């Protein structure tokens, strides 16, 4: 009954006898924020500073590193819901109107917010900060970090981790140090009942300074993590950012190799198994890149391959949002492992159950608001089975 | 042959012991009594009849 | 046949030439190699023959 | 014309930028070009990766004393 104990002891018992209800539950674990993208990068091509009627423009013409951005942990167990999933929040808000308010707004989602925890002496999503002019350039150092960022590791909820048999959380928390003490508590109980860690990096703006400092930082949770999802950009950074630009980058100086490399096409390079060897790890079940929602690359022990999909933020060019799009192929993955085990270890349903993730992303980019429009179950199969032939679904 | 897959259209440019490099070529089938317009050897930009 | 055999030819021109000629090959082989990388991106009949 | 004729030698002073060396301190293609007589000027084309492509690799080429093993190379 000590959510703080070392998870190897007594379990927390209490009386769950009866089976679970099906879908099985899946556990989010993080922050809950509305919208608020974390990976952040420096891009070109800036529209005007002021007309955010221009934006648009680079909705649809996107960096590509937010082809199909993620978000807080929030986003992924709401999507997830409307996919038909059950999912449970677990985080901290502040007594506030606003922790009041975002709890609301997962209620209303139908996601399980018993695990969610209310400090009254907080403000949500504020964090005091003090400026300091450090060499001659502003820094800030975070004296209170918020609610968010202040979940202990004795406030976990253990019946939503017994229940909960894919445990997801973001690289986000590694950067508070009070979350990331709380996350491993929180993996260890998880595997403590045999449930799945998925790690979703989306990596946040400080993680980007350095592949050495950031490889550092996830290396303790990326050994831990049965399932990880990271997009092209994140793989790359973590690996060599210069050498992959290099191959985007080269062109035969004679003739093609081969008639496809005439044709000049987007380069959806696919990662053999020997370049993810530095990544991978004896625990990990699944590694899923994704291109967007354009290519999802994913990586088994016992093979590899890549889904093709497609995006079409043109076909609504007024009301398209990439936002949110990372969180529906992530949650549709979620949606599709808790309820087809045979995923892991049968390469083509594999393939077939990942085009409902790529099309979960499809709908998601259709619409201004990430909670707003994530796509619902029957709208994600229908889709699904316009975009692809009969024989891929 | 059987083990090898199909030719693209195009020109044989280059002959080598194992591999033969193909300019890219567009044929057009043209029925008698069709009029062809541009010498040999005449560059056609696209969209030029 | 033997008269005709290498041992019998004063070639000593040419031989003091391939002295020099192996001399600046080993202090280039090297040099020039890197200057194929270098330049030449990719290799094509005529470029110098690099690598393996 | 004959550079000794350039009134540049003021254009300097004008609006120009030319450095004066003392404190100034991809694309491929092979040209693909003839002579159509009929334009008196000639055409030219370019030959790169995206209009030559390589066919992969197969078996076409079908072959019909105090000295050493016969290699290819100068006789002098
Ligand atoms: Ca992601
Ligand atoms: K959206």
């Amino acid at each position: 009954t000590n959510p703080d104990s070392d998870p190897a002891l007594v379990d927390y018992d209490d009386g769950i006898d009866f089976p679970y209800d099906d879908p099985p539950l899946v556990c989010c674990f993080g922050a809950v924020q509305k919208e608020f993208v974390p990976v952040v990068r420096v891009h070109d091509n800036p529209m005007h500073p002021d007309i955010y009627s221009q934006w648009k423009m680079l909705q649809w013409d996107p960096p590509e590193f937010g082809r199909a951005p993620g978000g807080p942990p929030s986003n992924v167990a709401i999507s997830h819901v409307r996919l038909g999933g059950r999912a449970a929040f677990m985080g901290k808000v502040g007594g506030d109107d606003y922790g009041e308010e975002l709890v609301l707004m997962m209620n209303k989602e139908r996601v399980q917010t018993r695990g969610v925890k209310f400090d009254e002496g907080a403000s949500t999503a504020c964090t005091r900060v003090k400026i300091k002019f450090e060499d001659g350039k502003m820094k800030a150092e975070t004296v209170k970090e918020p609610p968010e960022d202040s979940l202990l590791a004795s406030e976990l909820n253990l019946a939503v981790l017994k229940e909960a048999r894919i445990f997801h959380f973001n690289s986000e928390v590694l950067t508070s140090p009070t979350m990331e003490s709380t996350l491993f508590k929180a993996i260890q109980w998880s595997k403590k009942f045999g449930g799945l860690i998925f790690f979703d990096l989306n990596l946040p703006l400080p993680l980007w300074r350095s592949r050495n400092e950031t490889r550092k930082l996830i290396k303790k949770s990326w050994d831990e993590a049965n399932i990880i999802e990271v997009s092209q950009q994140e793989l790359e950074f973590l690996l060599d950012e210069e050498y992959y630009e290099r191959r985007r980058n080269y062109t035969p100086q004679y003739f093609a190799e081969d008639f496809e490399q005439t044709k000049n096409r987007r380069d959806y390079y696919h990662y053999t198994p020997e370049e993810i060897k530095p990544l991978w790890h004896d625990d990990l079940k699944l590694l899923v890149v994704t291109d967007g929602t354009l290519r999802l690359h994913y990586y088994t022990p016992k093979f590899d391959g890549v889904v093709v999909g497609t995006e079409d933020v043109l076909i609504t060019p007024f009301t398209c949002d990439r936002t949110g799009s990372g969180d529906a192929v992530v949650a549709g993955i979620m949606r599709k492992l808790t309820t087809c085990p045979e995923m892991f270890e049968d390469q083509d349903v594999l393939e077939r159950q990942l085009r409902f993730a790529v099309a979960a992303g499809i709908i998601s980019q259709w619409t201004i608001g990430a909670v707003r429009g994530f796509p619902t179950e029957s709208a994600t199969q229908n889709l699904k089975e316009q975009v692809y032939v009969p024989s891929m679904w | 042959a059987k083990k090898e897959p199909y030719l693209k259209s195009g020109q044989v440019l280059i002959v080598q012991r194992d591999s033969v490099v193909i300019r890219s070529a567009k044929p057009y089938l043209a029925t008698p009594g069709a009029k062809v317009h541009g010498h040999y050897r005449e560059i056609l930009y696209e969209g030029d009849t | 046949g033997e008269d005709a055999t290498v041992d019998k030819m004063c070639l000593e021109r040419f031989k003091v030439f391939l002295k020099q000629y192996n001399e600046w090959v080993e202090a280039n082989k090297d040099r020039l190699e890197e200057d194929s990388y270098k330049y030449d991106q990719d290799f094509y009949p005529g470029r110098r023959i690099r690598g393996k | 014309i004959r550079k000794r004729n350039n009134p540049p030698d003021s254009g300097l002073i004008s609006a120009d930028s030319m450095n004066p060396f003392y404190s100034i301190s991809q694309n491929h293609g092979t040209i693909r070009m003839f002579l159509n007589r009929n334009k008196e000027s000639q055409s030219l084309l370019i030959l790169s990766s995206s209009n030559c492509f390589r066919i992969g690799p197969f078996n076409h080429v079908k072959y019909h004393l105090i000295t050493i093993k016969n290699s290819s190379g100068p006789l002098g």
